[PDB]
Order: structure tokens, then C-alpha cells, then sequence
């Protein structure tokens, strides 16, 4: 077989146990187990597992602080090299240089891949995990002390390769696409005047591809640090949660100038103008797979203030209606159709971010952190997995970027958009609502008529792209 | 049979989700994954009625203030919950009533009052401040623990029984 | 949606990491960080079919056995890279070809020979040679640069098309 350094100078080496590490019922998963065994996992000797390392570094700060893990992984590092076996022995006491065969084999099939794989946890720690550091000046210079004790030709390629990356982050991304981004589409507003700048005066076209590089550049800003021990739902979520935050503002504050346009538009003519270019937007919103920005069409069509315009509605034509309907049949039944649609189109997309708050919620609030056996308290690393995974599919998401132009000033027109202005809330949603009672009053009170409001043509210039550039 | 779509509304933090999952999963298991199918549904015996208990939890979700109509409509019950320890989302009570009341254009929706118990910190809202404002609504009012269980079929099912008498 | 598991190997600096990240990213990483090991996801349509990609970037440093056949194992196709301007890296392709087919223990292993860094001038292996060791393995030889994307997808989906037709 091959003999593990004594479990009294190298605790990594304490064998399994139903008492320290629990397996789940082709690389074992680990259902539970102590801080100790998580690590030895982490950096095992037998197989490999990027996703452990992953799972882990995402999560292990619910059960072990990050000076604790730095201290074990050096601890995991610093393993002994075994005793010359009896042959060696032999050969020394005879002046002859000994084979030292087992050494070699200890070295090849447990030191190397151990230390290599402290290495790897280390170089991934630095890369993507560096606010530990940033918060912990301390852990970085242990850090930096340990990587510069390691002594060794073979591991001087990896030691370089991280004291740059670990500089690199300290001191302060470029797309190359297969084809070449359309065109910017123009209506009725011209570049440069961005004082007219408005819903129908932009082209649709161009009002989803400009929503959906902003929603894009949101949903890829948040950090799994956002999502993690629920803290976007605590009372400090403003501080551990700022991009999750800002992405959920955006959303809410395009439904609400959505609805905005719709009731402030008191001419029922007028009005349905608006409405349909508002559901063209939705549809190119669907062809970019902009998910997002499909549900903030939904939410504002489906609010209290909007819902209820029958005499609206009735004057949208059947292929709207129809494509708003699909649209509202994706949140349906638990968001059944969504989850479907999401898993077989073909990405760059924005995904709803809302089904998976709720899914790490849940998953935090119906798992124990940890799992009792014989006493002895293990970690339920079950439960990380299962949040691991939902941050991985997140961040799968976040990889693809998309093939659109940025137009400046109309990026900046929708940063700008305030609909509330310096009401609150409640004060806005009511004002919305008073006005959609005023538009289309409640049954049997008449239905009042109401001079237009533009002076320019309301004819949708349609959202089929044109050719010429 | 029947199906009620029961929505659990409520300040984010008032442990809406802990709740639901107290009712609809099994307590006696070690792991729970709400990424599977209908961890919503859950069929029940209430006053010798077969339903089916369809929740309709958001929990986590509250940012997204603007989808909150939308939710909401499909709903025939509603819990308002909210945390004995934290007087504001006891404040926040009332809106969320009228913001139902609205969205479902009734003056009647059938509706129970929830004080939900969630650590062991300092109670900071009085059970008879919640029975008053619970009466004044005309509802039902019911303390739970989600944390031990207590209270909370009892909560749901009164949210049924409020339904099948509307 | 099926899932697949590619596997990039090849000697060391050929452009194994650079391949996967362009792939994954539309990113051209331009200094060396040597890999130890390194797995990425990506959901694509290849073929109007969706597809979850799973690829394992591995350490081309020829010198880390064990850790080799490690994850060979639960690979089911393999890119194997040389550089165009490496005839040693060429040379060793032979290498991670009789190790794969060794550790899956099959003779019709999925894989693609990548000549990688196709946009650089100073090219030392003709096509002509690369090709013929591609049609002694019966594989196709798929010439790339992750530098400019050039080829790259056309290696990894030509992968996935073969792991589904076998
Ligand atoms: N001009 C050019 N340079 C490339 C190309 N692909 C990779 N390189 C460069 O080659 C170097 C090594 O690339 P890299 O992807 O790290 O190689 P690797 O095979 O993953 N190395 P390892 O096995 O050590 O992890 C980098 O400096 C990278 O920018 C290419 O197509 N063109
Ligand atoms: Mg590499």
C-alpha cells in the first residue's frame, strides 16, 4: 500500500470515520465532516475537484475564519518525509547510496499532488476570493510569507506565478466578438440631442439593446460575497450587497417609469401607442434572451395602476396581446416555463435574479449548518454544495457578453431615469394609481375623453433591424 | 379536489420563508432542496376537507418592490407576517394590507395576522398591540415559531378556513 | 439539456488555458499563469441541441503523473493541443494520446488535435504532418488561435459532436 506520516505530527493523516467525515449515499461527495477532513478533501491526494475548491472557498467562512483556514493549509503543506525504510538502511550502513524507494513513491503520490493542491487553493484564494485579504492586511502578509518560505526547483514555477497575481491585486479585460455588432438604430431622436430623448421618440429597437448591455453589466457585477449567508437580507445588506442591490433598483425603477408612461398618458389613443411600443420592446427583449428585462414589461403591465386599463387593452392588437401572454405565462406555476426557457436558449442572456434569492434563501433557512453524530458536531457541507451550486449557475450566466454597440448618451439617458423624483414609494404608487383612476374611472362612472399630448408621429418604426451601415 | 394559493407577504427578514418551509418540507430529513419540483404543494386534511396547499413564498425577493402586484393577484389567502422582535415590520403591516385590499380590488381578502418569533432577542412587540390591530382588521391573529414549529399549520389552516367561509 | 465532460491537455505554454477562456469569456489572456487545475461550465447550442459543457484545464508540465490519469477518468473527450511553433509540444502529443488511451482503457477515445497559436508567423509544424498524425488516430486536426478565436469553436463543438455520435 503506502504509509500516511504518524496522525501525531500530521493530523491530516487521522483516518476516516463515521465520527469525522460523513459521505453522501465517480469521486466520493462529501455529506459532512470536520474542519480538519473538509481540508484534507479540499486537497486530496487521490482525485481532483475544481468544484470542491470552488464550493469551499465560497462558502467556509460560515465555519472557519479566514486566518484558521490559512494556518491549516500550511499545516496541510508542511508534511514530513517518512524514515529510510530497512533496505535503505542496509545500504547506508554499507556506504552505498541508498534506492530509497519508498521515499520516492511517498513523494510522487502524496507529497507532490498534497502541496500542489495547497498551491492550487492558494492561487484560486488570491484570484477570485481576494477580499479576505483586503479586509485582513495580516492574512495577506502571512500569505505572502508562506509563498516565499517555499523553498523547491518544482514549485518555483507556481510560487512566481502567485506572488505576480497576489502584486497584480494589489497595485489596481478586453472582448474579441466572431461577427461584428449591428448597427445603432435611430427614430425620431437624432444623435446628440439627447434632449429629446424619450419612450417613443428613441427607437425600440435600440431602447432594449441599450437596457439590456445596462442589465447585462448589472447581473454581471454581482459577486457570489453578495449572496452567501443571506446577507443581502440583513441589515447590513447595503455594505455586503451593493451590486445585487443596484441591479434590483434598476429593475424597479424602469417597471415604474413603465407605468409611469402608460397612466400619465390620459389620451386613450395616445395611450395604446404607448402600451404596444412598450410590448415591441418586451419582444426584442425576448429575441436577446434579456430575461430580466422581459419580467419589468411583465411586472409593470400586471401592476395594480396598469392592469386595470380594459378600455386600453381592448385596442391592442391579438399578436401583442399574444406576445405579452406568453411573456406572463413564464412566471406562472412557480416560474415553470422560465426555468425551461432559460435552460435551453442559447446565451448571452440576463436571467431573472429573483429565483435564485429565493432558492439560496430557502436553502439557508431549511438546512442545519451543522449535523450531530456520536456528539461529536460535523460540518453540514451538504448545504454548501447546494448554495455552491446555485452561485455556479449564476456565475455561468455572467461569462457570455453580448455583441452590441454601446450608445453613450442613450446608456446614459436610462442611468438617469428617476420616475419617483423626491416622493417615496407609497406617495408615487398612490399618485400612479389616482391617475389610473382618472384615465379610465371605476365602473358605471363614465369614460372621460383627454386632449393628446405629443407632437410628433406615434407610428412605431417596428422591430425588425435594418441592413445599411 | 380544491387547491388554495396562499401568499405569505411581509418585511423581508420576518422569516416568511422559514414558515412555508416549515409547512410544505419534511422535518425528518437531513437535507432539503428547494431547486426540486413542487417543494410549493403539499395535500392536507383540513376539518376533514381534503385541499391541496399551493404557497406561493417569495421570501428574499422583497427589493423588487414593483413585481410585488403581480405576485400578490393570483393569491386567495394571505399571511401578513411579521417579527415580534423588529416593531417596524409590525409597522409595515398596514400598507401591505391596503397594497392587498388594492391589487385584488375587495374590501373583503380573506387575510390572517402572523407574529413570527425568529431568534431568541427581545420581544418588542406586545401580542395585545398585534390582537388589537388584528381586530381592528377584523382577522384572525396567530403567533408562530417557525424555529420549534409551534403555531404554524395553525396559521395556514386558519388562512383556509377563512376562505372557505368567505 | 445533455451534459459533457471535455478535458484540454497537451504540453505546457501550447495555449490550453488560453483555448478554454476565449471559449468561455470572448477573453484573450495574455500573460502565463501555469495551471494546476482549473474546470469551467458553459451552456451552448450546438447543433440546435443545448448543451452543458464541462471543461477541465489541466497542467500541461509533462512532469506530474499520477494527477494525470486522476482525471482522464471521467473525461469522455479530450483536445489535445500542441502549438504550431513548438515542434516539441507536437512531439508529445503522442504522449497524452497513448496515456488516454490507456486510462479509459479504448482505442475510439473523442478527441480533436488542436494546433493552437495559428496567428503567429513563425510556424516549425506543416499541416501536412499535423494532419497525418490526426488521420493515424483517425481524429479530426482542428487548427486554432485563442488569440483572435480563429478556430476555436469549431474544436471544442467538434468535440462535442463526436462525444454524441459515439
Ligand atoms: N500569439 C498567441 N499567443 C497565445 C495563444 N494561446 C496562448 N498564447 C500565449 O501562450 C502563453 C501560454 O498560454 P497558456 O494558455 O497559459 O498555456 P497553457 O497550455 O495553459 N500552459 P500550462 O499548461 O502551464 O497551464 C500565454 O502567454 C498566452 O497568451 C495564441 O493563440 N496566440
Ligand atoms: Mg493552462
Amino acid at each position: 500500500q503506502m504509509r500516511l506520516p504518524s496522525a501525531d505530527v500530521y493530523r491530516f493523516a487521522e483516518p476516516d470515520s463515521e465520527e469525522n467525515i460523513i459521505f453522501e449515499e465517480g469521486i466520493p461527495i462529501i455529506k459532512a465532516g470536520t474542519v480538519i477532513k473538509l481540508i484534507e478533501r479540499l486537497t486530496y491526494h487521490m482525485y481532483a475537484d475544481p468544484n470542491f475548491v470552488r464550493t469551499f472557498l465560497t462558502t467556509y467562512r460560515s465555519f472557519c475564519k479566514p486566518q484558521e483556514l490559512l494556518s491549516l493549509i500550511i499545516e496541510r503543506f508542511e508534511i514530513p518525509e517518512p524514515e529510510p525504510t530497512e533496505a535503505d538502511r542496509i545500504a547506508i550502513e554499507n556506504g552505498d547510496q541508498p534506492l530509497s524507494a519508498e521515499l520516492k513513491r511517498f513523494r510522487k503520490e502524496y507529497i507532490q499532488p498534497v502541496q500542489l493542491r495547497v498551491l492550487n487553493v492558494c492561487r484560486h484564494w488570491v484570484e477570485h476570493h481576494f477580499y479576505d485579504f483586503e479586509r485582513d492586511a495580516y492574512l495577506l502578509q502571512r500569505m505572502e510569507e508562506f509563498i516565499g518560505t517555499v523553498r523547491g526547483k518544482a514549485m518555483k514555477k507556481w510560487v512566481e506565478s502567485i506572488t505576480k497575481i497576489i502584486q497584480r491585486k494589489k497595485i489596481a479585460h478586453n472582448i474579441t466578438f466572431q461577427s461584428s455588432p449591428p448597427t445603432v438604430e435611430w427614430h425620431i431622436s437624432r444623435p446628440g440631442h439627447i434632449e429629446t430623448f424619450d419612450l417613443l421618440t428613441l427607437h425600440p429597437i435600440e431602447i432594449a439593446r441599450q437596457l439590456t448591455l445596462l442589465e447585462s453589466d448589472l447581473y454581471r457585477a454581482v459577486q457570489p460575497s453578495e449572496l452567501v449567508g443571506s446577507v443581502w437580507t440583513k441589515e447590513d445588506k447595503e455594505i455586503n450587497s451593493p451590486n445585487l442591490l443596484k441591479m434590483i433598483r434598476h429593475t424597479t425603477n424602469l417597471t415604474l417609469w413603465f407605468e409611469k408612461c402608460i397612466v400619465e398618458t390620459e389620451n386613450l389613443e395616445e395611450r395604446v401607442a404607448v402600451v404596444s411600443r412598450i410590448i415591441e420592446i418586451l419582444q426584442v427583449f425576448q429575441e436577446l434572451n434579456n430575461f430580466n428585462g422581459v419580467l419589468e414589461v411583465v411586472s409593470a403591465m400586471n401592476s395594480s395602476p396598469v392592469y386595470r386599463l380594459d378600455h386600453t387593452f381592448e385596442q391592442i392588437p391579438s399578436r401583442q396581446k399574444k406576445i405579452l401572454e406568453e411573456a406572463h405565462e413564464l412566471s406562472e406555476d412557480h416560474y415553470k416555463k422560465y426555468l425551461a426557457k432559460l435552460r435551453s436558449i442559447n446565451p448571452p442572456c440576463v436571467p431573472f435574479f429573483g429565483i435564485y434569492l429565493t432558492n439560496i434563501l430557502k436553502t439557508e433557512e431549511g438546512n442545519p449548518e451543522v449535523l450531530k453524530r456520536h456528539g461529536k458536531e460535523l460540518i453540514n457541507f451538504s448545504k454548501r454544495r447546494k448554495v455552491a451550486e446555485i452561485t455556479g449557475e449564476i456565475q455561468q450566466y455572467q461569462n457570455q457578453p453580448y455583441c452590441l454597440r454601446v450608445e453613450s448618451d442613450i446608456k446614459r439617458f436610462f442611468e438617469n431615469l428617476n420616475p419617483m423624483g423626491n416622493s417615496m414609494e407609497k406617495e408615487f404608487t398612490d399618485y400612479l394609481f389616482n391617475k389610473s383612476l382618472e384615465i379610465e374611472p371605476r365602473n358605471p362612472k363614465p369614460l372621460p375623453r383627454f386632449p393628446k399630448k405629443y407632437s410628433y408621429p406615434l407610428k412605431s418604426p417596428g422591430v425588425r433591424p435594418s441592413n445599411p451601415r | 379536489m380544491t387547491e388554495y394559493k396562499l401568499v405569505v407577504v411581509g418585511a423581508g427578514g420576518v422569516g416568511k420563508s422559514a414558515l412555508t418551509i416549515q409547512l410544505i418540507q419534511n422535518h425528518f430529513v437531513d437535507e432539503y432542496d428547494p431547486t426540486i419540483e413542487d417543494s410549493y404543494r403539499k395535500q392536507v386534511v383540513i376539518d376533514g376537507e381534503t385541499c391541496l396547499l399551493d404557497i406561493l413564498d417569495t421570501a428574499g425577493q422583497e427589493e423588487y418592490s414593483a413585481m410585488r402586484d403581480q405576485y400578490m393577484r393570483t393569491g386567495e389567502g394571505f399571511l401578513c407576517v411579521f417579527a415580534i422582535n423588529n416593531t417596524k415590520s409590525f409597522e409595515d403591516i398596514h400598507q401591505y394590507r391596503e397594497q392587498i385590499k388594492r391589487v385584488k380590488d375587495s374590501d373583503d381578502v380573506p387575510m390572517v395576522l402572523v407574529g413570527n418569533k425568529c431568534d431568541l432577542a427581545a420581544r418588542t412587540v406586545e401580542s395585545r398591540q398585534a390582537q388589537d390591530l388584528a381586530r381592528s382588521y377584523g382577522i384572525p391573529y396567530i403567533e408562530t415559531s417557525a424555529k420549534t414549529r409551534q403555531g404554524v399549520e395553525d396559521a395556514f389552516y386558519t388562512l383556509v378556513r377563512e376562505i372557505r367561509q368567505h
